[PDB]
């Protein structure tokens, strides 16, 4: 019955990326060691088990700043943040292990799974 | 003449690096123009041969320039794309003007040598 | 050559709908005559020229409440809000004219265009 | 022989009396959506779903021949909820209260 707009989801994602790129209505900064990343909490929650857990927790939901585990690699977070806003995952042999480790911590399981496929077919 | 990769790289790269050093003016130039992210879909209709700092840097480091005039052509293509595409009132056009000043100051010396 | 995840965008949209449904991290109420709709401002901006303009305006970006034009039909808004969060547009002969009017006001042009196609093909 | 309209006239007030209960009817007014609600096991536990809206349709389309068939769907609906939801949960508690209300005013109607 309802009409299906097959490009609508991509268009929303693109526009969300645009707002990120222009720092419009970002409501959190994610600190990964010394690096910092401005993002939208809802997009984070929508792509990550961990962010889902953090922002669902009432004692954290209204934080403006979230410090990740210091073990966490910034380049890895950054690749994944970009993935969250694009559907495009930049996997290279030089980054794969840091990307997967970061995905495992962020609870991005289909990413983690894709990483393992990349590793084994390497 | 016999211009070696390392020759050109050593001669020209400071001129490139001198552009990057310019802040904020180099910022619209450091990465290829992204029409989609930036929300300016006509860009690739106006600008049929894109060019930016990063693409030029690659070409140097990959020794894709045989002669310095080829490097200088890409730099001017880059500036000319910006002057073409951006309006004269706009910040990126104004940055283009300023950045081009700096390039001219840097390259005139180097091109004699 | 990045890896392209073809279901990722829909998955994000679905999850955004889930948060809406649970009233998690909604930051605005859209008042359409007497009725009220909680939403996320970013999703609204992302789907609507009007919401884009409202929330990019510095004098309005931080408003928690937006009153639409009193002319605007609630059922129509609601159908479109749900579209924004689902990719699914519920077009019926009884709603089509109010849906299109609402889409025209919200500046949702491929929706408005689809509405016109629905009208003309209705026999 | 029960004609649609007879049952509809007899039974629909009992249905409408459930809807009138707020908030308790709210988990029950629409079919359970496992996807939106984020409970993917639902259709493994609950093999025959039922809700107020599906029952209302069946009345209005005269799909009940006898009142016990209406009463069966009402209990399927309540029983699905009690089965699926934890006893600590709000929707289970709402199920209990809603069931009270149904009993209160089906017993009268069923006598006729």
């Amino acid at each position: 019955s309802q009409i299906q707009f097959t490009r609508h989801a991509s268009d929303v994602l693109l526009n969300l990326n645009r707002l990120r790129s222009r720092d419009i209505l970002t409501d959190v900064v994610i600190v990964v060691s010394r690096e910092q990343f401005r993002a939208h909490k809802t997009v984070l929650m929508a792509c990550s088990g961990l962010f889902y857990s953090i922002f669902t927790d009432q004692l954290k939901r209204n934080l403006s700043v979230i410090n990740l585990d210091p073990e966490i690699n910034p380049e890895g977070f950054n690749i994944l943040l970009d993935f969250m806003y694009t559907s495009r995952l930049n996997l290279r042999e030089g980054n794969i292990m840091a990307v997967m480790a970061t995905a495992m911590y962020l609870q991005m399981e289909h990413v983690v799974d894709t990483c393992r496929k990349f590793i084994k077919a390497s | 003449k016999i211009f070696k990769p390392e020759e050109l790289r050593q001669a020209l790269m400071p001129t490139l690096e001198a552009l990057y050093r310019q802040d904020p003016e180099s910022l619209p130039f450091r990465q290829p123009v992204d029409p989609q992210l930036l929300g300016i879909p006509d860009y690739f209709d106006i600008v049929k041969s894109p060019m930016d700092l990063s693409t030029i840097k690659r070409k140097l480091d990959t020794g894709q320039y045989q002669e310095p005039w080829q490097y200088v052509d890409d730099i001017w293509l880059m500036f000319n794309n910006a002057w073409l595409y951006n309006r004269k009132t706009s910040r990126v056009y104004k940055y283009c003007s300023k950045l081009s000043e700096v390039f001219e100051q840097e390259i005139d010396p180097v091109m004699q040598s």
